[PDB]
RNA sequence: AUAGGGCAAGUCCUACUCUCCUUUACAAAGAGAACAUUAUAUGUAAUUGUAUGUUUGAUUGGGGCAAUACUAUAUUUAUUUAUA
RNA sequence: AUUUUACCAAUUAAGAAGAAUAUUAUAAUAAUGGGUGUCUUAUAUUUUAAAUAAAUAUUUAAAUUCCGUGUAGUAAAUUUAUUAUUUGUAUUAUUUAUAUAAUAGGUGUAUUAUAUUUAAAUUUUAAAUUUGUUGUUUUAUAUUUAGAUACAUAUUUAUAGAUUAAUAUAUUUAAAUAAUAUUUUAAAAUUUAUUGAACUGUAAUGUUACAGUUGUAUGUACCAAAUAAAUAUAGUAAGAUUAUUUUAGUUGA
């Protein structure tokens, strides 16, 4: 049959539906370092007003997103405690809309407190900072400070760089292409396809701060800067592209078999953590006092036991007869003399 | 079980015991506690360094596209390949250069390693090719014989009427429905398969088998695999000063025998091959990744008293190296000769599948300098070779006043003049006049 | 063909005699049980448990004077939206609760009015710019948006309207 | 209806099933006649006569 | 055996037909056959175009190169060979004629 | 199962009769051309395997074969151009698909070629044989190796002399014979004498 | 030229079926696939193992190659436990 | 699929729109004669 | 069956190697005389005379006019049916192309290319396509 | 007493076939007589037997095709054919 | 003084060599019929014949022909050879037994419809057969076990047309050369070879003689007999056919 979708229809579960948890920074950095190198509120209300404001800058009605974005700046400094998260994106949010009014004082005051903000706090989400230090380059470019955004734009790169998984954001969607069991139609689950730019918003984020800075280079009429900025970019997006390569399993129809799912949607490791963690380099850490079988230098640091005895090598034939026994009489002696001291 | 069905998760209560053991359980410290065998990745062997170390200046890590050196250090006197090396297709475009070791386990020299051999990166589909015609070909296939209906030995006459008695119509119940009865279509030795391989596909897969020890490090080059005595004492001894774990459990070694660099030989060395007998597992192999181009006399059943699987009836020796033993066997252990063997074997095949705009380049560079022809002096051989080029050579001088002389033949293929008899209807040779031709018997 | 062997052999032991003890009767027996509860579950339970809800509703309603009938008319007259087995309930255990609700049925109190359409405001036709500033259709939108949001509970941002919608001028920094 | 039209020149077009168990009663029949009737032939044991 | 499908509704359960909106088996042949008609038709509007030597059939191709084969190696004008396997003749005058 | 696909092994058998049925296991009204039917390959008939000359010269761009020498289905063997599936008697027969000139003379001997590749090969500068050959002259030619002498060569058939060997648009290698009178005025000129026109030890001694 | 089957491998001799090949090595008539399967119900033994298709590069007294189980031989000492340490056939309490 | 749509629109149309047909006596439909309109006795008002 | 039973105890028969059947046995010579494949590989179709295959008597058929040579291909269900005879062959290899009505060269010649048949020097090159060898000078058979 | 315990069966009329009988035809035995060649055979074998198998699907028919194209002329015509 | 209602319950850990010079295939070197508790006597203990057979054959062509029942020396004494109780339990793999038994003293009801304890409701075989889809037909006591074969996949050495009836012609694009298989149970069967006259039926005077193209209704308790061998167009008889949680087109042409 074909589906007209005239009624109410329930979507779809899917693996890219996965809750994906935002990448955040380490504990033990400082984003202070890196730049030097509850009460009960109707947040389902300004949730609203905040996602009209985000529709009127998307509108270019700035001046109505930073009204909107002045109430929900108020509701979340009263409702979550300081140095929070929500707190610092909202303010981020706010300078935005004030940047976009032509407040570049206020817009560059308020990212200058949010900067102190993620300071202070402690694991900051990489996306949000990222998203800070782009807005950041944007307001000094407004201002007229071109280095100073250029310079901000390669420091939310080198962070991405230190402090991003290219490949944990397809980690759930690059075996999607091995589900599709049809051939002549319906093939396009054989091709599905999700974009990172949408599934990884520091990407975006990212990508969107070099172009900046690739086009304040041009403006300035810079040529290397320009380049090695470019040459980022395209790196960025390489690992992207590789972290999400695979290839084809089963190309035509195949019936049945539909337990073989599990297999297909599994913690599949993406390139990037194969070849981090590769069994050599990531060494698996044995010890002996849980095992059997150790190395011959290392013979006595085995499960201890009551107290044991070796009989042989275990040969099979043993118990065949006297003459197959016959011919093996000296090989635990030889053994032992291998494996002495 | 499935894991969609009920009875993977029926059980509820039971399976462990409340109270643990006093001896190893321990509790999760937290994430700066190190577990045992924990990895983020599904190492079904979880190994270390420590339970399988392997023999390669480095660690392969993703950074080195192999653990062996990249360039022919000067601490070392490096030895250049037998043959020239050419990037073939699946080559890893990359300098091998791998360090050669004596019997005291202390490193002598350094030796190139040709890329085509150990330097084919390795493809699943090949070598899942090869594991699968080794395991199919190594079973038993003279054990795989069952009864049949015809062979029940039952009286052949129908054991009762069809309604006359009371139960199911059965006549001559030596059929399958009865225990003591067989079937129709049993399994037979000479109705099993036995799978042709290819020279091709077998030589392919080797060498991707040989890059992948090369690139896991189980490689180790090793000038000389000789014992001062034939015993298995010698033999314990030697593998003990080279560090090699020959027992059921501590990884395996196998041995590609040949030779050493100046005396390359295809027999394995007596003294070695005798002492090399011991339980543990510790495998010798032959120095050759070629096989035999494999036929089939009996591709249809024109011999019915052949009881022999169906297929191949040239299937590969067990000595040969083959995916399985080399997945089996920790380390792998290759002499110079058995280098020399490999290159000398492959290195026409390997001329033949380099393209045509890169074959006529060949001579220009030298890769095809012929010791036939005199251009250079007669290469390095293994001594069986060796003896039968000198036996050739002795032997050259009797086809001296013989017509049939195989080095000089048709010599008089230009001065002699051909008539066309067309009463005897044949065409025949003339030197001064005398007919040289054979009217060929019948 | 595949049967429930494993999983029914577990419950066996829920019969007697000879299901019980032979494994063959035992399945089957269970089979068949299955397959008649699931088919009474998807076809008649449903109806059942609602019928005697529907009896339990309509027997408060007569102790109170009115009726099923009646009860639900009136129910949907007034916009009440109390699910049968919520009036059962009701009914069960406040009865006090449940004569008020027949007590609003039956007085002649106007059911609520039906919902409102979207309005457009003045402010949407008011041409912006006449010939630094907001638009007053956005303003009356952030201004009623504002009042649901002090309006939806207690909050302690404060009941001023005016202070709020000039929120942005606290972050603003004057130059 | 008939069981098989297509092979009723076969089976009668009755289930041979049905046949089966006819003919298994009516040969138990004939046999227990047929030995009577050798009985009676032979002088009131086949075998011996 | 009947194809069961998954349902999403009582409708599908009490729906006998999976495809209602679909011509039952007459009037599906009716329409295959009065469009394959009127393709048919819309291919013959215009004439019958005389193909030349070797755009004919497998089966014709080569008995017609034959017949001609003395004329193709002595080439003067003025020489058809009145094969019989050739295209019959369509009876009123065509544009390709 | 025929009408149903494929179903589990499970069960759902009644339905499938057909599937059993195939388990267990109009040309009258057509006439018949000939005796041994259309193109039927009775004995001594010349069915030559395609040699397409595109082919042949790509193999000497390539390289495999030198146009120095004359080409012989002895070279393209063992150039590999051919494999020996495609070597039954008579041969091959050399076609002009797709090629319209030929850039250098080029010496071949086939047992067949089409005017086309003939004119071709001609133009060029080169030269073309139609060296049709037996059963034993294919095979001695094929494996030189086996035969130290040359075997007496048996000519070909009446079949072949009228169509290939005594051809002069073939360029047949017995037109001059057949051309040629003597033979036909005295015994003694019967056969005529034709002529060509006009160490290999591996091991050397070392010089310094 | 043709991949060899991988259903011939050794790693399953399957009970005979409907679906099969000429090639497939299915379980002999009169037998079973798993030989600890008696019974459906039947359990795994547990440290018992019959080794099959390959001689055992170590054999144990408690398991089993190709005899059936005594207890006289397969369990010379009930109170000693036999295990395999360091490549060895090492016997504890 | 465009051919075979417009002819099963075409057949749907045909076998939908002329539900009943004038009778043969006052009118043969297959000798292409019609029937015009009669408004003598008919009204104005919305009845 | 179980060991420990009289029908395995003694040996009834035993069983060889079943023979195989003749590799063109399902290319008929009905059809190699009827029909001829021609077209592309993919395209190719089986054709047969076209007319009316019966006799009459002395006098009735004069007009060769009518009667004219052509050929016009089979039907598609009877050439299915005989492709299907022809690809009965090996049925587990779906890459194998259905049989030749007509052997080929390259058919006729695989089999000569084989390495057994490699060293078979007699029936190599089309050995009994090719016309017989000249018997000798002297041939008696007695 | 009911169910279970094999049963589309009974009579009657029509139709067709089988069994059976017979001979002058058909196939076909075996056997034998006679014949040719010089007490045992070979080669033919029209008699006989008829043991035996058959002996109501006729489209292996009927029709239509009829050298003398093309351009042209003449005669005749059962009232528009016929012939060169 | 007297006395404890009726009914209703359940299978599991196995005590001991009560399982191996074992079961099947596997050895290409022996061999005048193996017969112990045997143990003179040889008119009386003779099996030979130029044939497809205990000797067993590497391909698709052509070809007789009313469904083409089909392929040659590969090396010439050349190693494809009919093997064989131990100088490895011979080796390698494979298969394997139902001897054996305290189990509980009462969760549901007690005027009748059926497991899940709040009482009710629901409930009253399965498989095949039946295409007029059944109320037709057949099978199933239960426990455990035995029980049925269409290769879901082709990595560099590498090279692949057509076409005429025939001669002949060949302007003119591909390709992973691979074969061996094909449910299962069951036909009134027929064929080959052999025995039976102690039953029965004759002739002879209990015994002898005559036997399955057949002796005199019968020929040893199924006369289209009995015994031994066999897998016939098993097809246009029938039955059975081992793998749940599924993921796409038409329901009488
Ligand atoms: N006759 C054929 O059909 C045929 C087929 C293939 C190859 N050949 C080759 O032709 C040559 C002669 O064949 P033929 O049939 O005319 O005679 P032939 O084969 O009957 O040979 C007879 C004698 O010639 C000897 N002989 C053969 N080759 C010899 C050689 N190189 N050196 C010394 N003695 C040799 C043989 O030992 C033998 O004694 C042989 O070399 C053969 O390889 C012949």
């Amino acid at each position: 049959v074909t589906r007209l979708y005239t009624s109410y229809y329930t979507g779809v579960l899917y693996p890219n539906q996965l809750v994906q948890p935002k990448q955040r920074l380490p504990a033990d950095v400082s984003v202070s370092a890196i730049l030097q190198k509850r009460p009960y509120v109707p947040l389902g209300e300004v949730a609203k007003l905040e996602l009209q404001g985000d529709y009127y800058m998307e509108g270019g009605m700035f001046q109505e997103a930073l009204e909107h974005y002045g109430v929900v700046a108020k509701a979340y400094n009263y409702a979550y405690p300081e140095n929070h998260a929500q707190r610092i994106g909202i303010r981020i949010k706010l300078s935005a809309a004030f940047r976009q009014t032509g407040r570049l004082e206020s817009s560059l005051a308020n990212i200058e407190e949010v900067l102190r903000m993620l300071d202070a706090s402690t694991r900051p989400s990489l996306e949000l900072i990222c998203e800070a230090l782009l807005e950041l380059g944007i307001t000094r470019e407004a201002l007229g400070m071109k280095r100073e955004a250029t310079e901000a734009y390669e420091e939310a790169l080198e962070v991405v760089n230190s402090f991003h998984n290219w490949g944990e954001s397809h980690r759930m969607l690059r075996l999607l292409p091995r589900l599709g069991r049809r051939f002549n139609y319906n093939f396009e689950e054989k091709f599905v396809y999700f974009s990172p730019f949408d599934y990884d918003r520091t990407f975006a984020l990212v990508d969107q701060c070099l172009e900046r800075a690739e086009t304040i280079f041009n403006e300035i009429g810079d040529v290397e800067g320009a380049i090695r900025v470019l040459q980022q970019r395209k790196e960025m997006i390489d690992k992207k592209f590789f972290n999400m390569r695979d290839f084809a399993g089963r190309i035509h129809t195949m019936r049945g078999h539909w337990k073989r799912r599990a297999q297909h949607l599994t913690n599949a490791p993406t390139p990037d953590e194969l070849l981090r963690y590769s069994p050599t380099i990531h060494q698996v850490h044995r010890d002996f006092k849980y095992e059997l079988t150790a190395p011959i230098g290392r013979e006595k640091e085995v499960m201890p036991g009551v107290n044991r005895l070796v009989l042989d090598m275990g040969n099979p034939y043993r118990r065949r007869g006297r003459l197959s026994n016959k011919m093996l009489k000296d090989a635990d002696h030889k053994f032992a003399n291998y494996v002495r001291q | 079980s499935s894991i969609f069905s009920p009875r993977y998760d029926w059980r509820t209560s039971g399976v462990h015991d409340i109270a643990p053991r006093d001896e190893g359980d321990f509790l999760y410290q937290g994430p700066q506690h190190v577990l045992p065998g924990a990895h983020p990745l599904p190492l079904h062997h979880p190994h270390n360094t420590i339970t399988r170390p392997v023999i390669s200046p480095y660690i392969p890590s993703p950074q080195r596209s192999h653990p062996y050196f990249t360039a022919p250090l000067p601490e070392l006197p490096h030895f250049s390949t037998t043959k020239p090396i050419v990037y073939t297709y699946g080559t890893m475009k990359e300098r091998i250069i791998a360090p050669v070791f004596n019997l005291k386990n202390e490193v002598i020299y350094t030796r190139e390693l040709d890329p085509f051999i150990f330097g084919m990166y390795p493809e699943v589909e090949e070598l899942s090719k090869n594991l699968t015609y080794w395991m199919v070909r190594c079973q038993n296939f003279a054990s795989k014989w069952d009864y049949e209906t015809r062979e029940i030995w039952r009286k052949a006459k129908k054991n009762w009427p069809n309604t006359g008695m009371g139960m199911p119509r059965v006549g001559n119940r030596k059929n399958h429905l009865y225990t003591w009865g067989g079937r129709t279509k049993p399994s037979k030795p000479w109705n099993m398969l036995m799978p042709t391989m290819d020279v091709k596909t077998w030589s392919k897969s080797n060498r991707m088998m040989l890059t992948l020890k090369m690139l896991q490090g189980r490689l180790q080059v090793v000038d000389r695999l000789t014992l001062e005595e034939p015993t298995q004492e010698c033999y314990l001894e030697l593998c003990r000063n080279m560090s090699w774990d020959v027992r059921h459990t501590g990884g395996g070694v196998l041995f590609m025998d040949g030779g050493s660099r100046i005396t390359p030989s295809s027999e394995f060395d007596r003294a070695f091959f005798f002492g090399s007998f011991f339980n543990g597992r510790n495998k010798i192999v032959r120095p050759t990744v070629l096989c035999d181009e494999q036929y089939d006399y009996n591709k249809t059943a024109a011999k019915q008293r052949m009881k022999g699987p169906k297929g191949a009836k040239n299937p590969i020796p067990i000595n040969r190296f083959n995916a399985y033993d080399a997945m089996k066997h920790d380390r792998l252990v290759i002499t110079e000769g058995a280098l020399m063997q490999l290159e000398d074997e492959l290195y026409e095949h390997k001329l033949q599948i380099l393209p045509p705009h890169i074959r006529n380049q060949l001579p220009e560079y030298g890769y095809l300098d012929s010791e036939a022809l005199g251009d250079c002096v007669p290469s390095l051989k293994t001594i069986q070779m060796e003896a039968a080029a000198r036996t050739e050579e002795a032997e050259s001088d009797m086809y001296k006043s013989f017509i049939d002389n195989p080095y000089n033949p048709w010599k008089d293929n230009m001065d002699a003049s051909y008539a066309v008899d067309g009463a005897d209807g044949t065409v025949q040779k003339f030197v001064d006049g005398k007919k040289v031709s054979w009217s060929m018997l019948s | 063909h595949y049967r429930a062997k494993l999983e029914l052999d577990r419950i066996r032991s829920m019969l007697r005699g000879r299901a019980r003890l032979e494994r063959k009767v035992g399945l089957k027996r269970l089979f068949f049980l299955m397959r008649t509860q699931t088919r009474y579950r998807v076809e008649q339970q449903a109806h059942w448990e609602r019928a005697i809800v529907r009896k339990n509703v309509d027997s408060a309603a007569r102790e109170h004077g009115t009726g099923w009938q009646h009860l639900r008319n009136e129910l949907g007259r007034q916009n009440v939206m109390l699910l049968p087995r919520s009036q059962q309930l009701l009914a069960q255990y406040e009865p006090l609760a449940f004569r008020a609700v027949v007590e609003l049925c039956a007085s002649r109190i106007p059911p609520p009015p039906p919902p409102v359409v979207a309005s457009v405001p003045e402010e949407s036709y008011t041409l912006w710019p006449p010939a630094s500033l907001s638009h007053p259709a956005a303003r009356v939108e952030l201004r009623c948006g504002v009042e649901r949001v002090l309006r939806r509970g207690p909050s302690g941002l404060g009941n001023n309207v005016n202070e709020l919608i000039d929120a942005w001028k606290e972050f603003d920094v004057s130059p | 209806p008939l069981f098989h039209p297509q092979t009723t020149g076969v089976h009668g077009g009755v289930p041979p099933r049905q046949q089966q168990r006819v003919m298994d009663a009516i040969t138990w029949k004939a046999v227990c006649f047929r030995r009577g009737l050798l009985a009676r032939r032979k002088g009131g044991r086949a075998k011996f006569g | 055996l009947v194809k069961r499908h998954k349902i999403t509704n009582n409708q599908m359960l009490l729906m006998r037909r999976r495809e209602p909106y679909k011509p039952t088996m007459k009037d599906r042949q009716e329409i295959a056959d009065r469009a394959k008609l009127e393709e048919f038709e819309r291919k013959n509007a215009d004439g019958l175009m005389f193909v030349p030597e070797k755009a004919l059939p497998p089966w014709q191709k080569s008995l017609a190169h034959n017949a001609k084969a003395l004329g193709s190696r002595i080439n003067f004008r003025g020489f058809r060979v009145r094969v019989a396997d050739g295209q019959d003749e369509p009876g009123f005058p065509t544009p390709f004629r | 199962m025929i009408k149903m696909g494929w179903m589990k092994i499970g069960g759902s058998w009644k339905y499938s009769r057909g599937y059993n049925d195939r388990r267990r296991v109009r040309f009258m009204l057509a006439p018949r051309v000939s005796a041994g039917g259309p193109r039927n390959r009775y004995e001594g008939k010349l069915v030559f395997s395609p040699l397409r000359l595109s082919k042949l010269l790509w193999a000497i761009d390539t390289g495999r074969i030198n146009p120095n020498e004359v080409i012989t289905l002895y070279h393209l063997r063992q150039a590999n151009v051919v494999g020996e599936r495609e070597i039954v008697w008579p041969g091959f027969v050399l076609i002009s698909n797709g090629v319209r000139r030929v850039p250098y003379p080029i010496h071949i001997e086939l047992q067949n070629a089409s005017a086309e590749s003939i004119r071709l090969i001609e133009e060029a500068g080169g030269s073309f044989t139609c060296v049709y050959m037996t059963h034993e002259g294919l095979y001695q030619e094929l494996h030189p190796e086996e035969y130290p002498i040359f075997m007496d060569q048996e000519l070909p058939e009446r079949r072949g002399l009228e169509s290939l060997a005594t051809n002069p648009s073939k360029r047949g290698w017995l037109t001059r014979w057949y051309e040629d009178s003597s033979k036909y005025a005295h015994p003694a000129a019967g056969r005529r004498y034709s002529h060509y026109l006009k160490t290999l030890l591996p091991w050397h001694s070392y010089n310094t | 030229p043709r991949p060899a089957p991988r259903f011939a491998m050794g790693h399953m001799l399957p009970h005979r079926s409907n679906v099969g090949s000429q090639f497939l090595h299915t379980q002999r008539h009169g037998s079973r696939s798993t030989w600890y399967k008696k019974h459906y119900f039947s359990l795994r033994p547990f440290a018992i193992q019959r080794h099959h298709g390959t001689t055992p590069r170590i054999l144990l007294d408690r398991s089993l190659w190709k005899s059936l189980w005594i207890t006289k031989l397969q369990l010379p000492d009930i109170n000693r436990w036999e295990r395999v340490v360091n490549s060895r056939r090492v016997t504890e309490d | 699929a465009a051919a075979a749509a417009a002819a099963a629109a075409a057949a749907a149309a045909a076998a939908a729109a002329a539900a009943a047909a004038a009778a043969a006596a006052a009118a043969a439909a297959a000798a292409a004669a019609a029937a015009a309109a009669a408004a003598a006795a008919a009204a104005a008002a919305a009845a | 069956p179980k060991m420990g039973c009289e029908e395995i105890t003694r040996k009834a028969r035993r069983v060889q190697l079943q023979p195989t059947e003749y590799l063109a046995q399902h290319r008929m010579q009905v059809w190699q005389l009827r029909f001829k494949e021609m077209g592309p590989p993919f395209s190719r179709v089986w054709v047969a005379l076209g007319g009316k295959m019966r006799r009459r008597r002395v006098g009735r058929q004069v007009d060769v006019k009518d009667m004219r040579y052509y050929w016009r291909p089979i039907e598609p269900q009877y050439q299915r049916l005989y492709m299907s005879r022809l690809r009965i062959r090996d049925h587990s290899n779906k890459l194998r192309q259905p049989m030749r009505l007509r052997a080929t060269n390259a058919d006729i010649g695989s089999g000569s290319s084989s390495i057994e048949w490699e060293r078979a020097s007699n029936r190599k090159y089309g050995a009994m396509l090719a016309p017989p060898k000249r018997q000798d000078f002297e041939f008696r058979v007695v």
